[PDB]
RNA sequence: AUACAGUGAAACUGCGAAGGCUCAUUAAAUCAGUUAUCGUUUAUUUGAUAGUUCCAUGGUAUAACUGUGGUAA
RNA sequence: GAUGGUAGGAUAGUGGCCUACCAUGGUUUCAACGGGUAACGGGGAAUAAGGGUUCGAUUCCGGAGAGGGAGCCUGAGAAACGGCUACCACAUCCAAGGAAGGCAGCAGGCCAAAUUACCCAAUCCUAAUUCAGGGAGGUAGUGACAAUAAAUAACGAUACAGGGCCCAUUCGGGUCUUGUAAUUGGAAUGAGUACAAUGUAAAUACCUUAACGAGGAACAAUUGGAGGGCAAGUCUGGUGCCAG
């Protein structure tokens, strides 16, 4: 059954509508998600 | 209900649009219940898709049981309790109770080498061997998702190492850290919470690609051109893959159908279905080919070839371990071992498997030689192909389950399957100055395995060195050379003082099979209830059973390898070994100099290897004592395993010399049962054992000569009469076979022998007849060498008679 | 209520289910009554019904239970 | 083993019930032995009903069976609806290593595929019991075969007309308070809507029953038959205006 939510996965046009170390994961999803953009090299001056 | 992210569905969309695999790494506890959603997204991105799913785990499932009658009666008694209604299933229960899941342990990953899956669920992260990684991400196909679940210790390592360079704090493992950094580098991989949020540390930006295959259309065009008989039927049955594989099958068919002899050897990677092309060409060869064919695979390892043979036969016209017997209905084929079918090679066609080079030269002589060269040595086999046989050997490397994949690129980069044989030196004559210098530096393996770009390029050079034409090692051996406690390395590459650059002249991996350090590491690892890191000590601790070797620490060579240029490369390896003996005797940067002047308290230094001739010559330039071997035929090459161990320490010379003496005493008797190898190499081994005894002993293990009454009891008086009959008459077997055992024993005991007389003593020790051993070795003057052997026997009999009697 | 003391998942226990469909056609041999069993079995019901003793309390071995595990189960 | 005798075996014991030995018996025209069914029928097998005279209450058709024969086990009672072993076929899971039960079953259907809900309150049965229960058993619901008794109106007043009805082939004859979408009046209650209480383990239903409930009493029964009549209408025929 597309256009409906078989389980929880309701399919819109392009978006998907689903539903439902602790503080470490919550902080890495709150602030430190794309904070590791300029953290790749760590002075790797190759 | 909540919209998830603009990137995680779009990644699956463009992954199935470009037919590329993709990697999800999920953290958190409630992570099993989001594989329903990712499998639904993977199917609805493109219905025309494989449905099966792997659940590789190591010891125990997460929250379920994988037995549907068991969980069915469990949910039946849950109904009978009444905490849950009848027609109710949460999506994880529905996912495991409706989908097609194949369950494997992490140990038996070799059981699923052939089949194909749409999804792979790696359950545990902390133990992930790279051979298992290479076996699962290869079988995941182009619309595929490989998901990896995590643990709180890995979350601590993630929060640590996601800042710049820090690690986790207690054998420490860096392969999983190199894994985390590679997934941070990958564009087709990202890390997701248990709540379907995003950690953008691994491939942050991802756009939805635009809505829409020329090599596939060229494949269809050339396939239809070949279509417009039974040759086209075989071509369409084979070409389930790239036009490279189709062109290879067509060219092998053209060069091996009616031309009866060519030597065609198709070389390819782990993909592309080389065995599939062989088994799909088998039916065409049975049609337009001889009545007998000869396969040379491993025994009971011909799954894809036999499956494609039966599949193509059923396509065209058909109907102690396993069954590999020959069948026909309107043909013969046998998957045999090494060439015991020399007189049974009436088959005009033989197809061999990938690399035993001398056994390959023995088997491939008088028929059409098809050969499958899997990459998974090759240069030397191509040289032996060009050194003899209209060789039309050609094949290509386009993938089968993809056209090209960043997941395959990251897997090859992390598991280090990529190689490069470029020079990149200062000079070869200036590397000969390094061969005069014998200068070596340590590896600093933590900073080496920390994935940085130039460090990874030099580490790929080091891996190409450490597995360059080696003795068939593997990715689990790379993980042992990375993440073991008893390990070190040495890169004696450059002598020059130029700018940033260099090479790898010789890698050499040590293994501290110790007493103190190994006892410390083993008492540590007994809390983790595992551990096996003492091979060279434990072989002699049962064979020779010495408390001295129980108390002395030891370094053991895991591997050591140099370039494949010339004999100067063996000179470079000898200089590296001599520099290592000098090194034993006399974040972080990815080298060491002061630690190259540092070591441990080690007594013995040994290398364990197979009994090879050049390895024996290297062991003699090494001159490390040729200690106790084992003549059990290790079925890879059939080579006997010898562990030559020097003692380079304060006071161990009497122990090592007595061990060499016991090995020498055992070898002359053990050359009768299961050591019938050579004459010159046997003399070299006896000379190496006596050289070890002479170098180690001063006058301690100095044996007395053959005593009078004991020598009278060892022979007979009439046996010595027959010896005199050989001295003044013929040396026939009525007096030269009953006494020859004691003759060869006393000759190898203790007053000199020639080269022909030494081969005669070794020939009587090997107990072969006259026309075999001397005619194989010298191949000249058979009866004259037999008379010289009789004269040496007469001189020995005259010496023993004039000594005792 | 410092050797037991009420609720009580899961285990031993006492008992429960204490009598239900289809298929091939046996003429006092299937059946019903009756005579007898000092010719015989019998839980339960009922009435009855036990006489040998030289120079202050008897033994480890298993649960449930803990702990280490295997197996897809 | 036919008939009996003697002894043993096995039995819960009697017993040619089985075996050794021995004798050649035994039933029958005073019906042996054998032949079949309205033996889905009969025999009392039993209740009978205040008029049904072989319809009209029930026990039992014969023995088996728990996939198929075989062997074993348990118990006061068994060759167990609930056990095991081996053989042969069905048959599901499986990671292909192995673990099983029986569902090769019972319900249904060939323009009525829904029974499978509530109780031991009654009668019995088991029960340690002044307690527990019994898909024994009872209660209720969907699932019409127009078979069954009632309703869809009753009673007045006023007005205004002169015609209504019957017979007969014909002419005609015979007779008499009869009509009308005319007005109008207050009484009646029943279907329905509903208080309850009773009933019952409980609930339904029957029984009893306050409140409301009629004018198109629209709170709106059918089915079939006989005959007309009409247009600036349409069609056909042809000796105007007609015939069909």
């Amino acid at each position: 059954a597309p256009m409906s939510d078989v389980g929880g996965v309701l399919m819109d046009k392009d978006a998907v509508y689903i539903d439902i170390e602790r503080g470490e994961g919550e902080k890495l999803m709150t602030g430190l998600q794309s904070v590791e953009q300029s953290i790749a090299e760590k002075f790797d001056g190759v | 209900k909540k919209a998830i992210d603009s990137r995680i569905p779009s990644l699956i969309r463009n992954g199935v649009q470009t037919k590329q695999r993709s990697i999800f790494v999920i953290v958190g506890d409630r992570a099993r219940n989001q594989l329903p959603n990712l499998h639904y997204l993977m199917m609805s991105a493109d219905l025309k898709m494989n449905k099966s799913v792997l659940w590789a785990y190591k010891k125990k499932l997460l929250g379920f049981t994988s037995h549907r009658k068991k969980r069915e009666n469990k949910i039946k008694k849950e109904i009978k309790r009444g905490t849950r209604e009848v027609n109710e299933m949460d999506p994880f229960e529905s996912f495991i109770s409706n989908q097609n899941i194949r369950y494997v342990y992490y140990k038996e990953s070799e059981k699923i080498l052939g089949n194909t899956y749409g999804m792979c669920i790696l359950q545990d992260f902390e133990a992930l061997t790279p051979n298992l990684l290479a076996r699962t991400i290869e079988t995941v196909e182009g619309g595929g998702i490989v998901v990896i679940l995590l643990k709180s210790m890995s979350s601590l390592k993630q929060l640590y190492t996601m800042t710049m360079d820090v690690h986790a704090r207690y054998v420490v493992a860096r392969f999983n850290e190199r894994f985390i950094l590679s997934l941070g580098s990958n564009p087709n991989c990202l890390v997701v919470d248990d709540e379907l949020n995003v950690l953008p540390l691994s491939g942050a930006k991802n756009v939805k690609p635009l809505p829409p295959d020329e090599l596939p259309p060229k494949q269809l065009e050339l396939q239809e051109l070949k279509e417009s008989d039974v040759q086209p039927a075989g071509s369409l049955v084979s070409l389930s893959k790239t036009v490279n594989q189709a062109h290879a099958i067509l060219s092998f068919i053209d060069a091996i159908s009616e031309k009866t002899v060519a030597l065609t050897a198709g070389r390819g990677r782990g993909k592309s279905a080389a065995l599939g092309i062989s088994i799909a060409a088998a039916v065409s060869h049975g049609y337009s080919n001889i009545f007998v064919t000869s396969p040379s695979p491993e025994n009971l390892k011909t799954l894809f070839e036999f499956i494609f043979k039966g599949f193509d036969a059923l396509g065209y016209q058909e109907h102690f371990n396993k069954a590999i017997v020959r069948v026909d209905i309107k043909q013969y084929i046998v998957p045999q071992d090494h060439q015991v079918l020399g007189q049974a090679e009436l088959v005009v066609i033989d197809e061999a498997a990938a690399i035993i080079v001398k056994n390959l030269l023995g088997p491939y002589l008088v028929f059409m030689a098809s050969t499958i060269n899997g990459y998974e040595l090759s240069l030397k086999l191509i040289q032996q192909l060009r050194n003899q046989q209209l060789r039309e050997i050609s094949l290509d490397e386009p993938i089968r389950y993809a056209p090209g994949d960043p997941i395959e690129k990251w897997l090859n980069k992390l598991l280090c399957l990529d190689v490069t044989l470029i020079k990149n030196p200062r000079f070869a004559t200036r590397g000969t100055p390094h061969p005069s210098q014998c200068n070596l530096f340590v590896v600093n393996r933590d900073t080496l395995f920390s994935y940085h770009p130039v460090s990874e390029n030099f580490l790929e050079k080091m891996m190409a060195l450490y597995v360059s034409s080696h003795y068939k090692n593997s990715p689990n051996d790379l993980q042992l050379m990375s993440d073991a406690p008893a390990h070190k390395l040495f890169v004696l590459l450059p002598p020059i003082d130029p700018k940033d650059g260099g090479r790898i002249p010789d890698p050499l991996c040590v293994i501290q099979i110790a007493l103190e350090g190994e006892i410390s590491k083993e008492s540590v690892r007994n809390s983790l209830s595992r551990g096996q890191r003492a091979g060279g000590d434990l072989i002699p601790w049962l064979i020779s059973q010495q408390f001295q070797d129980e108390e002395f620490a030891s370094l053991s060579g895991a591997r050591i390898v140099r370039i494949a240029t010339n004999p100067e490369y063996a000179s470079m390896g000898y200089g590296s070994r001599a520099i290592e003996l000098l090194r034993d005797y006399f974040l972080l940067l990815k080298l060491s100099e002061q630690p190259p002047h540092y070591l441990h308290y080690l007594g013995v230094s040994y290398g364990l290897t197979q009994s090879l001739h050049k390895f024996w010559k290297n062991n003699s330039f090494v001159p490390v004592y040729l200690r106790q071997t084992a003549n059990d035929l290790t079925g890879e090459h059939t080579c006997v395993m010898l562990n030559v161990l020097e003692g380079r320490e304060s006071n161990w010379l009497v122990e090592f010399a007595k061990d060499f003496r016991k090995r020498f005493l055992s070898l002359l008797s053990y050359d009768f049962h299961k050591f019938t190898a050579v004459q010159a190499l046997s003399v070299i081994e006896s000379s190496k054992k006596a050289q070890d005894l002479s170098d180690d002993e001063k006058h301690d293990n100095k044996e007395l000569t053959r005593t009078h009454l004991d020598d009278i009891f060892s022979p007979f008086d009439l046996k010595r009469l027959d010896s005199y009959s050989n001295n003044l008459l013929d040396y026939h077997v009525i007096g030269d076979m009953i006494p020859m055992l004691a003759l060869l024993y006393f000759g190898d005991k203790m007053s000199s022998v020639q080269s022909a007389i030494l081969l005669a003593i070794g020939l009587q020790r090997k107990n072969i007849d006259t026309i075999a051993k001397e005619l194989n070795l010298p191949s000249n003057q058979t009866i004259a060498m037999f008379a010289k052997i009789m004269r040496k026997m007469s001189q020995y009999f005259r010496q023993l008679l004039s000594q005792s009697i």
